[PDB]
């Protein structure tokens, strides 16, 4: 030998001590107080409220506000015969082009 | 971004005041508080971004990420706690602190406006990554893993710096705003190509691209069950994120330069997934899976069309929660048997039943299985590919069909067969490790059932 | 796997470039620590800089 | 579903088999008789007779353990170990 | 004669899974008994003109209650 | 049904042919409608009902969102940040309803198809054209922009267009 | 006489057919006793400490350690650039690269010639 | 299998199974009862005209042409017994054998549900813990000094000992274990 | 437990060092065989039987 080195430990399980063990801590207490909050705040709180949050998120993204928009606009354009989809996105009189 | 970041910034003296045996109690309810609050973020426009103030913007890209992080911290803690038993208050504490630290500097790198600002805090994550390495890493090949991964990372981002102070005195401004509404035409040049070369590598490197990802194995390997989980979810969406906003002020000329970088990407591509498919190592084999992975991202941001960017930003979430769960679950297997080997133990269906089917889980999701997100972003990246090229679809095809292949392989080795008779202490799984696996995989099939919120602005 | 990734992968970026900085680093530091010869090397260098710096 | 072997019913059956067999006289055939030194076969004959007895049992015997099998009572033991008889 | 099936401990499973059904149920069934009052008693908004010289808010620009909430 | 506007989405009068039975034998499926309206038809009615008689007591109004028009890019000075910003967001809006209107006459199409049926060739022309002239300008208009597209780029866009169209006009005049 | 069977090396030849099999020297019977004794040896190792009443864990494999680390670890301090590897990583590495680099800008230089003179059937592709 | 293989096959071994196995490709040929005795009785026939052969060289090539034919001739699809390693129910109920030590994890729950299996498990774990060591010594007195040269097992020469190395080979788990 | 000798090393080039391998790979001396020194990393792994 070329230290005076301690051997290397037998590995520790948590069911000997405590056979209805959550894996938490050694101390059975902290151990199922872990598992309680783990459980309740991650599943209950964060999956549920934030899924039902996420769900019913107001609609900023307008697409039900484009959607009307845009009944109004084919509405209007095929009552006069227009063509529903404009052919130029700006103004060709605002556009001037070089000689 | 303020309500968010003080909260961490106010875990740190919570951790180092509460006391011996509540540090991880503390530690997991706060962050999940956190992150719920965090998901406050997700309600984005449908024109601009979410300017909170001169330092501080949150977008349809940057929200997902921010939530991915903060969600990703309190799993952390727990995988953490599992392998972290015998160490002492004092390096908890220390490991804890590393964790926070990380979560901090990924916020404020997703949140932050101006290019010089990113890229600091994008630097600063590497502190707190290395130091998890090098100090709380098993093996001896820890120090060589973080020596690779330092100096890779260094030497693709320091021109990263000289071009973004360049691109400063030329145009006034690093603001992400000001450089979208005034970016010009980039000549082809060979001035714009190294500026081009500069950005791009850097991203590149941190990505990582095919040729520059040998510091991936050598890190993910060889780091602690949360330094792998931050390194694979998180850490290496910094470049995807870092590519999609800097691409604004490359064009035309990213038309050009992208050729070398798309044929690495799909033959390298190919190339890990055959990898994956003779690895003797099972987080090697989860390494090469991510990065077969980030290959087709990046093909998806070279390629550059409002389909790809979404694919890419979808995919990028779906590969941070699976590729995290896969990482858990090989480390439950390793704190039985000690060993990395995926031969070793086998039958562990037989021996623990729930596991098997939280690996039948996280491999289905790994593999495009439809409809989940996975899924989605490649088809998205897939579809946008076959429009840029035709012969596409036959280079994704084979790497889809690769891509199942060392999937179900990894499956059937670990979990079938029969159990290898001389391993007699492979105790029941812990209620720890199966919340674990829950909170890894639920989510990703919540955001199956709701996808626009992983589909990025240009959704 | 082997031919690539661990061969030629590895030995045209950090391996190549490793070996040159060792290389250059044993070159610059192998010293006898001779006032005589970096003197020398001194007055080598102010008639280079006299002569070829204008 | 099928019925559980046991011990009698095994060697009930051993013994039918070798009654079958013209080469054994089943009036001097017992189950402790040996197929060579008592019997007068050879080793193609208890060949023969394993494969009977795979036959019979729906089950193989390997060339490793059948070569040993030199008596009915040897066959039974056999058989009920590998079948996990013990009644 | 019934035999002794030697099988590995599902306690721990069992366990697990009990737990996890019953915090998903215990928040998730208040909250699928609220949605369901507020859908069947405050119904949702109808889409109406703007009064003339009246000004809405966000809220009242949102139609399901909870979201405007 | 008031629930949608039949211009926007129109559908042809439903011609139902009365029945003309030749058979002594019973229908089954006349019976099994019968059947269906029993059980199921009038309970889901009482309880449409009774939720819609809890509705209009707690009736509240939500509102369409109005944006007036702002001066657009073409009008914008260069580099004038504000008005640039202004143009900006009122392009996107707009190539949010484009994307929409293109979605309408989709539909439209859809419909029509399955609506026809075994004759949906000719009878679905109408809608095919409508579909092709939409998807047409919307395809000259937003094509090959780009993940970061913009206002400015689709003005260089249509500025482009102009000058070929009058380069074309010009050699035809030649 | 009978056809002949010719062994590949996906198709490996039975032993009862190795004409080695049927010349057995003197010297071929010592070395299958002295592989016997190496599997004996090993043998009755590992059923020692399997059966061990107060073991727990894995039986270290030294045969499987060895195994993993030769085929990672040990590769590069026993890599040499020898002309056969040069060529090989040559190939593999960089031919695949250009070939697939002139088939895509073949392919996309054709599409954009046909895009510029205006023959390239483009209607209905709305979404890119 | 329950046997240890020995350092070579003798050449009777080897005729031995040629035998068997040519019968067994035989039968998979004649589907039927009736043929199938017919030609087994000509193979055997065949074996006992070169029954007696003095020279061991002209044995070795009987049996060699022997083997030629076989491959030649051979079934390409023999009958296989299903429990056999080619059979259809080769492996089937592998994954239901669990071992004893998997039992002992068990929750004090679970082992309160049979109270009388456990005390009978409890007097077989002692039953091991108290021979371990005179098995070990009865294993390394009687092993040669080179080491052993065969993978046999010696029994318990004592009336109170028991065979060494046994537990795993009693205890192993049932053929129909669920 | 294994020590810094029973790993894989660089090519056996002298009868000590192949005597030497034998032994560590759990092999007869006649029966060892490494793979050709071609510098493709094999080391003195020993070449087995392409069976399966
Ligand atoms: C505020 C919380 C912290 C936030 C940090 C943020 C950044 C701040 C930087 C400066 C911080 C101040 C200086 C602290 C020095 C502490 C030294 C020490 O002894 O620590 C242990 C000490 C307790 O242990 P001890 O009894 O002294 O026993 C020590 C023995 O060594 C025990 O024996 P042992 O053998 O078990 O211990 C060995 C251990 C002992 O080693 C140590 O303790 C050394 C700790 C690190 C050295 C200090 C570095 C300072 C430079 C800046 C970077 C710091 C980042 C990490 C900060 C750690 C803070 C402890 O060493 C190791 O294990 C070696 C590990 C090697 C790797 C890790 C070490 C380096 C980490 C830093 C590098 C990464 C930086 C990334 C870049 C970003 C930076 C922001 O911890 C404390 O006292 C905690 C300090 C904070 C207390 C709370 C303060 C706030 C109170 C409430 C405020 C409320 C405000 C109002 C709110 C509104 C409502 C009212
Ligand atoms: C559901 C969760 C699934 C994943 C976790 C599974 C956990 C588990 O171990 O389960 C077995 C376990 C059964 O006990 P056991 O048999 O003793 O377990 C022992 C072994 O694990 C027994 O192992 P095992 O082999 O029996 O495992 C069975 C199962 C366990 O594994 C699974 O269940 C995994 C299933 C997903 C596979 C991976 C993803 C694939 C891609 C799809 C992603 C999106 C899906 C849809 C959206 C989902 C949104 C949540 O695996 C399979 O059956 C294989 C499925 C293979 C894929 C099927 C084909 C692909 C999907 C095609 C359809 C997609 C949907 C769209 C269709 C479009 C048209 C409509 O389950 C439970 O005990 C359930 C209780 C705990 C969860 C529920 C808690 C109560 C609350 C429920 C309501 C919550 C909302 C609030 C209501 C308030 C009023
Ligand atoms: C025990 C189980 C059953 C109960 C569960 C707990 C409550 C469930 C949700 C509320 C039920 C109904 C309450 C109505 C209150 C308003 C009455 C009214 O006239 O409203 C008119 C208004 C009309 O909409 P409005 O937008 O025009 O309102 C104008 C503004 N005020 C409100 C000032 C008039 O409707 C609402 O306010 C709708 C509210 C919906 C519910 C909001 C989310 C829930 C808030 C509580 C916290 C989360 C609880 C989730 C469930 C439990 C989780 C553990
Ligand atoms: C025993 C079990 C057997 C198997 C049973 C499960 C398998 C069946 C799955 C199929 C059934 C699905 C049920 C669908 C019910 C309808 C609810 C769902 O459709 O709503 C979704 C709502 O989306 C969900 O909320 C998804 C939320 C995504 C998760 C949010 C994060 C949760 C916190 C965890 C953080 C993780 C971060 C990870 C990175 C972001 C989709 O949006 P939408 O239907 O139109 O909303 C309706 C409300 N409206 C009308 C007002 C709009
Ligand atoms: C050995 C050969 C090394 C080749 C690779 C290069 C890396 C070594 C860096 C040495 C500098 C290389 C030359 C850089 C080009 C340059 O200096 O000018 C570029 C251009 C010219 O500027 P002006 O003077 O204003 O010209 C105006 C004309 N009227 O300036 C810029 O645009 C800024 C560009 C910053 C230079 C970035 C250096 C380019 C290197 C590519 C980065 C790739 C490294 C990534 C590492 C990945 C491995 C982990
Ligand atoms: C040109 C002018 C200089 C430009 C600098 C270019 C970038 C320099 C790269 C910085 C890292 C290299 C520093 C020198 C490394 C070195 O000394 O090599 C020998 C070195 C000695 O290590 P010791 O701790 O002393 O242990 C003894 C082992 N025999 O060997 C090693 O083990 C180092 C291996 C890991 C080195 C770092 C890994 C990354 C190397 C470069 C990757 C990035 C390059 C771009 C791709
Ligand atoms: C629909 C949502 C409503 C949910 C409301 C939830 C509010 C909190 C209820 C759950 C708290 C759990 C504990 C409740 C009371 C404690 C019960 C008790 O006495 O047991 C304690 C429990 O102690 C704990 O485990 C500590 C956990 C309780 C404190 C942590 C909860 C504080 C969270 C504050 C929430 C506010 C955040 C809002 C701002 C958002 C920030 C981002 C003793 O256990 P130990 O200390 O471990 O035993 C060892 C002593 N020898
Ligand atoms: C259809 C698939 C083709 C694949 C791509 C096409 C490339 C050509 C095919 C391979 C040619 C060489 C590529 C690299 C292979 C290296 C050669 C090699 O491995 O052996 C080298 C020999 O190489 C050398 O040292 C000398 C360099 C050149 C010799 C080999 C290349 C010669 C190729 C012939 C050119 C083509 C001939 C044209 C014929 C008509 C074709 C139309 C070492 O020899 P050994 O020690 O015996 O190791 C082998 C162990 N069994
Ligand atoms: C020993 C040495 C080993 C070297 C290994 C190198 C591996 C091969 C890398 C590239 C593989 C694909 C090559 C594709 C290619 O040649 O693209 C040329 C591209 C297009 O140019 P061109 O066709 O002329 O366009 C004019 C308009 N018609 O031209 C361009 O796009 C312009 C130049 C772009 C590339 C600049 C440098 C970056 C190279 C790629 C990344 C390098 C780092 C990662 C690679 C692995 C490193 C280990
Ligand atoms: P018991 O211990 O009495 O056994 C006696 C033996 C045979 C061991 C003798 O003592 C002995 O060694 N005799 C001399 C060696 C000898 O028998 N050589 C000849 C053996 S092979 C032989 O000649 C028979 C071969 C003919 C059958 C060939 C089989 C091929 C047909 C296969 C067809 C498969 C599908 C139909």
């Amino acid at each position: 030998i070329r230290l005076q080195e301690d051997p290397d430990p037998e590995d520790e399980n948590l069911y000997e001590k405590n056979p209805d063990s959550h894996g938490y801590d050694k101390d059975p207490i902290v151990d199922l107080w872990n598992m309680r909050v783990v459980f309740f705040f991650g599943f209950s709180i964060v999956l549920v409220l934030g899924s039902t949050f996420v769900a019913y998120l107001p609609d900023y993204r307008m697409q039900e506000w484009a959607r009307r928009e845009a009944e109004r606009l084919v509405k209007y354009r095929e009552a006069n015969g227009l063509p529903l989809m404009e052919s130029n996105c700006f103004d060709p009189n605002k556009i001037q082009l070089p000689e | 971004m303020l309500k968010i970041i003080i909260p961490t910034t106010m875990l740190l003296p919570m951790t180092w005041m509460s006391k011996h045996n509540m540090i991880w109690i503390n530690a997991t309810v706060h962050s999940l508080l956190i992150s719920l609050i965090s998901l406050s973020l997700l309600n984005q426009l449908g024109e601009n971004s979410l300017n909170f103030s001169l330092t501080f913007f949150s977008d349809s890209l940057s929200a997902p990420l921010l939530v991915l992080t903060t969600w990703l911290l309190p799993l952390m803690l727990m995988a953490s706690q599992s392998h972290l038993s015998k160490e002492t208050t004092t390096r908890k504490k220390l490991y804890i602190t590393m964790l926070i630290l990380l979560q901090l500097f990924l916020i404020m790198t997703f949140t932050a406006t101006e290019l010089i600002l990113f890229y600091i805090l994008f630097e600063a994550t590497l502190v707190p990554t290395l130091i998890i390495i090098t100090r709380w890493g098993n093996q001896t090949e820890r120090l060589n893993a973080g020596l690779y991964f330092l100096f890779y990372t260094l030497a693709g981002s320091l021109p990263l710096l000289v071009a973004l102070v360049y691109i400063q005195n030329t145009t006034g401004s690093l603001n992400f705003l000001i450089i979208h509404y005034w970016s010009h035409p980039l000549s082809n040049s060979w001035s714009n190509i190294f500026m081009w070369l500069a950005c791009i590598m850097a991203f590149m490197v941190k990505m990582p691209l095919y040729g520059l990802h040998l510091w991936l194995p050598k890190a993910h390997v060889e780091a602690p069950i949360a330094g792998s989980m931050v390194l694979a979810a998180v850490l290496l969406k910094l470049g995807g994120y870092g590519m999609m906003r800097i691409t604004t002020i490359l064009n035309p000329l990213t038309n050009y330069m992208a050729y070398p970088f798309l044929m690495l990407s799909m033959w390298g591509m190919i190339m890990t997934s055959s990898i994956c498919l003779r690895q003797t190592d099972l987080k090697s084999l989860i390494a090469y899976s991510s990065v077969s992975h980030m290959a087709l991202v990046i093909v998806a941001i070279m390629i550059q069309t409002p389909w790809s960017f979404m694919g890419a930003t979808a995919l990028m979430i779906a590969h941070g929660l699976t590729s995290s769960m896969l990482f858990c679950l090989a480390n439950t297997n390793y704190e039985r048997v000690h060993s990395r080997t995926m031969i070793l133990a086998r039958g562990l269906q037989t021996l623990l039943p729930l596991m098997a089917t939280w690996w039948l889980v996280a491999s289905l999701t790994n593999l495009a299985l439809p409809p989940s997100i996975n899924l989605i972003g490649e088809l998205f990246i897939i579809t946008a590919s076959f429009s840029w090229s035709n012969i596409t679809i036959i280079l994704m095809g084979m790497n889809m069909m690769i891509t199942a292949l060392y999937s179900l392989y990894m499956l059937i080795t670990t979990q079938r067969g029969k159990y290898t008779h001389h391993i007699n202490n492979i105790k029941p799984s812990f209620t720890r490790e199966n919340a674990l696996m829950a909170l890894h995989i639920l989510p990703l099939l919540l955001l199956t059932l709701n996808p626009k919120m992983i589909l990025g602005p240009l959704y | 796997s082997s031919l690539l990734d661990l061969i030629w992968l590895e030995t045209i970026l950090p391996k190549t470039t490793s070996f040159i900085q060792m290389k250059m680093s044993i070159m610059v530091s192998n010293q006898k620590g001779l006032i005589k010869l970096y003197f020398l090397s001194f007055l080598i260098t102010i008639m280079i800089s006299m002569t070829l710096f204008n | 579903d099928a019925p559980p072997l046991t011990l009698e019913a095994i060697k009930d059956r051993v013994l039918y088999v070798l009654k079958l067999y013209d080469k054994i006289d089943p009036e001097k055939l017992s189950v402790n008789s040996h197929f060579m030194k008592d019997l007068g076969l050879d080793s193609l004959d208890q060949v023969e007779i394993i494969m009977a007895m795979e036959d019979e049992f729906g089950f193989e015997i390997p060339d490793i353990d059948a070569e040993k099998l030199m008596c009915p009572q040897e066959i039974v033991d056999y058989i009920a170990d590998k079948k996990d008889v013990y009644e | 004669k019934r035999l002794f099936i030697i099988k590995p401990s599902g306690f721990y499973d069992r366990r697990f899974l009990k737990l996890m059904r019953f915090y998903i149920l215990l928040t998730g069934i208040p909250v699928a008994i609220g949605i369901t009052l507020v859908n069947v008693f405050i119904g949702e908004a109808e889409l109406a003109d703007i009064p003339e010289g009246y000004v809405p808010e966000h809220w009242e620009y949102f139609k399901h209650p909870i979201s405007r909430w | 049904p008031d629930s949608w506007d039949k211009d926007v989405y129109p559908e042809p009068p439903r011609r139902t042919p009365a029945p003309a039975p030749q058979t002594s034998l019973p229908n089954p499926v006349t019976y099994l409608t019968k059947i269906f309206d029993l059980l199921v038809d009038r309970p889901v009615t009482l309880a449409r009902e009774f939720i819609e008689q809890q509705h209009a007591k707690n009736r509240y109004y939500y509102y369409h969102r109005e944006f007036r028009r702002v001066p657009d890019i073409t009008e914008c000075e260069e580099k004038d940040i504000l008005c640039m910003f202004e143009a900006e967001m009122q392009w996107r809006r707009d190539y949010k309803v484009d994307q929409e209107i293109v979605n309408i006459i989709q539909e439209r199409l859809k419909a029509c198809q399955q609506r026809e049926g075994e004759s949906y060739r000719q009878n679905c022309a109408k809608e095919l054209e409508q579909f092709t002239q939409v998807s047409k300008a919307f395809q000259d208009r937003y094509s090959d922009l780009g993940a970061h597209y913009s206002a400015r780029k689709c003005l260089a866009k249509q500025k482009q267009r102009m000058l070929a169209e009058r380069k074309a006009a010009k050699e035809a005049a030649a | 006489s009978f056809p002949k069977y010719k062994p590949s090396r996906l198709a490996t030849l039975p032993a009862t057919l190795d004409p080695a099999e049927y010349d057995i020297s003197p010297e071929t019977r010592k070395a299958q006793a002295e592989r016997l004794a190496i599997r004996s040896r090993l043998k009755r190792e590992y059923l020692l400490q399997y059966n061990d009443p107060n073991r727990l864990g894995v039986i270290e494999d030294p045969a499987l350690i060895r195994w993993t680390y030769a085929r990672s670890a040990n590769i590069y301090p026993n890599f040499r650039p020898t002309p056969k590897t040069s060529l090989l990583g040559a190939l593999f590495g960089i031919g695949p690269l250009f070939f697939w680099y002139y088939v895509f800008k073949t392919d996309r230089d054709k599409k954009e010639k046909l895009i510029q003179e205006g023959k390239l059937d483009q209607t209905f592709n709305i979404s890119y | 299998a329950f046997s240890a293989p020995a350092a070579y096959l003798t050449h009777q071994q080897k005729v031995l199974r040629l035998y068997k196995r040519a019968l067994r490709h035989l039968e998979s040929w004649c589907v039927h009862r009736d043929k199938y005795r017919y030609f087994a009785c000509l193979m055997r026939a065949r074996f006992d005209e070169h029954k007696n052969e003095k020279d061991m060289v002209k044995a070795t090539q009987l049996l060699r042409q022997a083997e030629e034919e076989f491959w030649y001739g051979q079934h390409p699809q023999p009958y296989i017994f299903p429990e056999s390693p080619g059979g259809t129910s080769y492996e089937r109920y592998e994954c239901y054998k669990v071992p004893e030590w998997c039992l002992d994890d068990w929750h004090p729950s679970e082992k309160a549900m049979y109270p009388d299996y456990f005390a009978k498990r409890e007097q077989w774990k002692r039953l091991r813990r108290e021979s371990w060591e005179r098995e070990v010594k009865q294993l390394q007195e009687e092993t040669p000094p080179g080491g052993p040269r065969t993978e046999a097992l010696p029994p318990a020469r004592k009336e109170g000992d028991l065979p060494p190395l046994w537990w795993h080979i009693v205890t192993r788990p049932r053929e129909r274990p669920m | 437990h294994v020590t810094k000798d029973m790993f894989p090393g660089p090519y056996p080039k002298t009868p000590e060092e192949r005597a030497a391998a034998a032994k560590k790979y759990n092999m007869r001396v006649e029966d060892y065989e490494p793979y050709p020194d071609d510098g493709m990393g094999y080391g003195d792994y020993p070449k087995l039987p392409d069976r399966s």
